[PDB]
DNA sequence: GAATTCGGAAAAATTTTTCCGAATT
DNA sequence: GAATTCGGAAAAATTTTTCCGAATT
């Protein structure tokens, strides 16, 4: 019949990624259910979406009973902790333990909200997580959802490295990926005013303060004034595409703002992710 | 729960059972016959390379088995592994609810799950487990098969710090009232 | 008979105050001096007003030949470091020693931008300090400058109490304070979403987090989601008046956005001061 | 600080000084500037300036010459050493000619070694030059800025000022005012 | 009256850097 | 085959809290 709002729960929401490119999209959001424990990520999500995420807590603690009241659900997004799996830990523990493990509850829920045979109305899902990852977690991950992933690397559409890997059955999820008029596609256009960029693009984003200077000698990415220097957070959200000021929130520092970016997705990857869904869910 | 089955509509079980063999530990009940050599039970010990269609292919079942290696066997795959595993082939093997039958699952613990394993295994499998014991040895067992006393986990816990078909067999018998009593 | 755009020297120029109400209220803008040796703030002043303002470093390098070169200026303004001079400090070394000697640079260079006798060209200049000392300070000042200070309380037009002194020759200095539609003058005004306000004016702001916490007892100010919490960057911004994020500047955290912010001048105290300057410069 | 051409010696006039802090009433007389008949005396001597407005040098008259001093190294001083300094300035500002009528006016500062060095550049660069040093020799010194068109090293001076803590040198000031001889009348 | 305030030197917390590190690309 | 990476435990900075404190409203 005719277009209604989508319905979203998301599992390991961090800043809310997901609710803002919906948003960006232009697609009615009826119901954005968010599981997510950081007490400054929820802030940016509160804040930045003015209360219209419900938030849940603890994955581990959403009930059988909870996807169906909460529900029914249209979209089931997440991107879990990469941190056991990613090659940049020595201490990493795999995807049986620590927090590598918290993909399966992924999977769990993934199959909790999951329409029954009889039920042929459209319901989308999409799991992300690292490139950098043994092979045997990539191969079982995708014994889990049933289906290989794609690749798609944030550098064809803003101006950092970032490969991630994503499974799902969004539509055309293989397509190429074409970037839009409005991407900042090299360092320089994510700068603010009297800076200068010394390379185009730069290396993958973490966590930490020693991924913004690049390379091999851990080089400086930017010129003001003169002198060298790192980038700025603002700087960062636009890399990431996201707002400027989006992190601002929560009396946040340089290095809380780098964390909760440095792990989230890139805006305009997932913004074509989720483009084709348009079509099935209102607009404004 | 299931209702019974009248004594002669009942038949031969099929199960699938993961990382262990009850084959003849389940004829010494009667639910398998001695002459089926291409039995009724199918056994897998490697299953992080099978597909759903294979699990339909060698179905249908009517029981699923699994459990984790002996305590003792310094496994090389981490204890929660054989857990979700057995949950992902289970949702395999599940009737379609297009046609309710009766249909069993279990999954039994040698004390090689943590505590934090065991919170996983009783959210996944949606109950808490029961503790079996032998008076000395243990295990927890977690199933649907409807079952017919009080120990605390310290003697547990000091028992698995110290270092078993018999208790997981008896929980087999109330699928007598649902298939054919052979031998 | 036609007006030209204003010429302003500003010392000790902060976050560029001056700028942004000259800005704000509609005023071209010719040429913005500004002396200023903190470089967090000349990062503020640099990037959010792009490069308009020209800076030139310690006030006391400035010389004679300078004021002749850049000028000639229009309006003179300045608030000096009252470090050295406010009740706070016990440590405070008076006017005449440590930074309050700083005064009389703003004396010495008003006198040297000054039109000589026979040049009846408009001529403005303002100075600003705290109330919180020592009378025979408030009585040299007017001294230098020759005549007596209005006192002006932010707390008419902003959410804060900000008593200070303000001399000068601007028209209407002495007419009464009256409130503007859009001045945010209760603390629940300037709050984030989902954030409440247990106060309507909280005590004036200094550049050390203590400030924020009310009272004699220390209370915090806020609750977020049932739990007491401090205020946020953006939420002094407002307080202020600045727009939000005016200091998202340079990867400053919480400790030093206060410190730009503690020490400045409140927007729409200021604003009122300059706003009978539209009826002789340019106008946009 | 301006040059002056000079003045012939039948226009000279006697010269009216301001003088603030220290007096040179007793002096500035010894070189024949002022004269012992004057009911004015053509010197207005005030100490305590906190309180003085322009009018108040407006009315006391013209001045040919403003002339201040810090007070002498032996005398603990209730005043921070920089008052001295920025209260000259305040009031020879008051004092100076307007462009409208140029005249010759001179003015003079010293200092008694009451100014340390970051009070010295807050002098320079407020009187517009650096000091000349005058030395006593058989020990004491005093820096001059003026306009008047009248070797060390910091060390010796230094160490002369630690000791010397334990009054005001003329000697050394007069000579500095001599060349005033060619502006105004030269009492024998 | 006692409440207030364009701060600062220590002291106790949080914080941002040295090396770290290896499988996957 | 040399470069890359949704990280972390120690270690060295940096930072954010205790008392501090008094003349002026
Ligand atoms: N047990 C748990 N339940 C819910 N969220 C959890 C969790 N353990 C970790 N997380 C959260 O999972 C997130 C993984 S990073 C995912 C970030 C997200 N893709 C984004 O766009 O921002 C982190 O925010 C982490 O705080
Ligand atoms: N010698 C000097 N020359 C120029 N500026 C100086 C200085 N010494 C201190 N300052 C600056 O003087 C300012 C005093 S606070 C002034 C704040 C300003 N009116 C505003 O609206 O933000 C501070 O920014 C301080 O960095």
């Amino acid at each position: 019949m005719r277009r209604r709002p989508i319905r979203v729960l998301s599992l390991f929401d961090g800043i809310a990624t997901g609710y803002l490119v919906l948003k960006e999209l232009g697609i009615k959001v009826g119901k954005y259910v968010a599981s997510e424990v950081c007490e400054e990520s929820i802030a940016v999500g509160t804040v930045k979406h003015e209360g219209n995420i419900k938030y849940v807590n603890d994955v581990r603690n959403i009930t059988k009973k909870n996807i169906e009241e909460w529900g029914p659900f249209d979209l089931v997004i997440g991107g879990s902790p990469c941190n056991d799996l990613s090659n940049v830990n020595p201490a990493r523990k795999g995807l049986y333990e620590g927090t590598g493990r918290l993909f399966f509850e992924f999977y769990h829920l993934l199959n909790y909200s999951r329409p029954k045979e009889g039920d042929d109305r459209p319901f989308f899902w999409m799991f992300e997580n690292v490139v950098a990852m043994k092979v045997g977690d990539k191969r079982d991950i995708s014994r889990f959802l049933e289906c290989n992933p794609v690749m798609i690397d944030a550098i064809k559409v803003s101006a950092a490295h970032r490969a991630r890997y994503f499974w799902g059955n969004l539509p055309g999820m293989n397509r190429p990926v074409i970037a839009s008029k409005n991407d900042k596609l090299e360092l320089q256009d994510c700068l603010e005013y009297n800076r200068i960029a010394k390379l185009k693009k730069v290396q993958t984003i973490t966590t930490k303060s020693n991924s913004i200077k690049q390379g091999k000698n851990q080089l400086f990415p930017v010129v003001m004034n003169g002198k060298e220097d790192v980038l700025w957070c603002t700087e960062l959200e636009r890399i990431f595409g996201f707002p400027v000021h989006y992190t601002d929130v929560s009396n946040m520092g340089r290095g809380a703002r780098q964390k909760l970016l440095g792990r989230s997705w890139s805006v305009p990857v997932i913004r074509h992710l989720f483009a084709p869904l348009k079509d099935y869910f209102a607009c404004e | 729960m299931f209702e019974t089955v009248p004594v002669w509509r009942r038949q031969p079980v099929r199960v699938l059972s993961l990382f262990e063999d009850i084959k003849k530990e389940l004829t010494s009940l009667g639910f398998l016959e001695s002459g089926s050599d291409p039995g009724q039970l199918k056994h897998v010990v490697d299953v992080t390379d099978t597909v759903r269609k294979d699990v339909e292919e060698w179905g249908p079942f009517d029981l699923v088995y699994g459990a984790t290696p002996p305590l003792g066997h310094t496994c090389d795959r981490p204890p929660s592994w054989y857990l979700f595993q057995f949950h992902r082939l289970l949702q395999y093997a599940r009737p379609k609810p297009g046609s309710p039958r009766p249909f069993f699952w279990m999954f039994v613990d040698n004390l090689v799950l943590n505590k934090e394993d065991l919170d996983v295994a009783s959210r996944f499998l949606e109950m808490e487990p029961v503790t079996i014991p032998d008076v000395q040895n243990a295990v927890r067992v977690w199933s649907n098969i409807p079952a017919i006393a009080l120990v605390s986990e310290e003697e547990l816990s000091l028992l698995a710090q110290n270092k078993p078909t018999k208790l997981v067999k008896n929980c087999f018998l109330p699928l007598r009232e649902y298939f054919k009593y052979f031998s």
